[PDB]
């Protein structure tokens, strides 16, 4: 459930 | 037509620029090819603790190979955002699709690394044997033969990244994924995949025939692999007792067949 990362990257991106 | 050849264009070039290491470059340094120096040769112990450029054997391999899956996985994010019609989706979909398509997508893309022998690692500074990666203990030397396995007969229908760049886009936009709310739109921009996938095929491959019929069976292939890799983990779950699992992977793996 949420899966915080996989939002975040779709929203932010990578990491640098 | 020339839309769907400028859509091949436009997912060749996003792939160039979401993944370091295309099969080209790949190609080029397994088969000595290259120039570019020669990668380090990973056949056992030793030769792991000199392949440098914190606990157990098989374990360190698992941890590190998971620093890369995580990076792979982020790759694959970005390129999927580029594929037109993936940011339109609903979000819970757009999660949906990577949660279920990240593995077979990383497998398909690690035969790319792969012969029958071994594995470049490090983008190409690496090699790694097969047989060595077999040696390791418990479920540990078990994960990467079926890996090869497939490889072997993923690798013999030859195809480029041109080929790659569509295919991978098409696993990804599956309206079959388990939990999906709209189904209808996914399977719009597929459709349109696969007739640039189709063109592509035809004209880069003119004499290799029934190479699509051939590419879509091995989506059979992939999915098996997907099936074995999750068992595998749920042996380490019982078996293995400090383990830390990368939360990204962690989410990826909750709930999923
Ligand atoms: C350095 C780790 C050696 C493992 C094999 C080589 C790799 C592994 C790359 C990505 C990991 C492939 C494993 C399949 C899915 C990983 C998920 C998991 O950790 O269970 N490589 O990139 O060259």
């Amino acid at each position: 459930e949420r899966h915080k990362i996989l939002h975040r990257l779709l929203q932010e991106g990578s990491p640098s | 037509s020339a839309d769907l050849r400028a859509l091949a264009k436009h997912l060749y070039d996003s792939y160039i620029k979401s993944f370091p290491l295309t099969k080209a470059k790949a190609r080029a340094i397994l088969t000595g090819k290259t120039t570019d120096k020669s990668p380090f040769v990973i056949y056992d112990m030793n030769s792991l603790m000199m392949g440098e450029d914190s606990k157990e054997v098989a374990i360190r391999i698992f941890q590190g190979c998971q620093f890369r899956s995580v990076e792979a996985v982020q790759e694959i994010t970005e390129y999927a955002k580029s594929i037109p019609g993936f940011v339109n989706l609903d979000l819970n979909d757009q999660v949906t699709l990577l949660k279920y398509g990240v593995h077979e997508i990383i497998y398909t893309m690690l035969a790319s690394l792969m012969n029958k022998d071994g594995v470049l690692i490090s983008e190409g500074q690496g090699f790694m044997t097969r047989e060595f990666l077999k040696s390791l203990r418990k479920p540990f030397g078990d994960f990467m033969e079926p890996k090869f396995e497939f490889a072997v007969k993923f690798n013999a229908l030859e195809l480029d990244d041109s080929d790659l760049a569509i295919f991978i886009a098409v696993i990804i936009l599956s309206g079959d994924r388990p939990g999906l709310l709209n189904v209808k739109p996914i399977e719009d921009i597929q459709d349109n995949l696969l007739q640039a996938l189709e063109l592509q095929l035809k004209l880069n491959h003119p004499e290799s025939s029934q190479l699509f019929a051939k590419l879509l069976q091995k989506m059979t292939d992939l999915r098996q692999i997907v099936t074995e890799h999750v068992q595998l983990l749920q042996v380490i779950k019982k078996t293995e007792t400090d383990m830390s699992l990368h939360p990204l992977l962690q989410e990826i793996y909750k709930d999923l067949y």
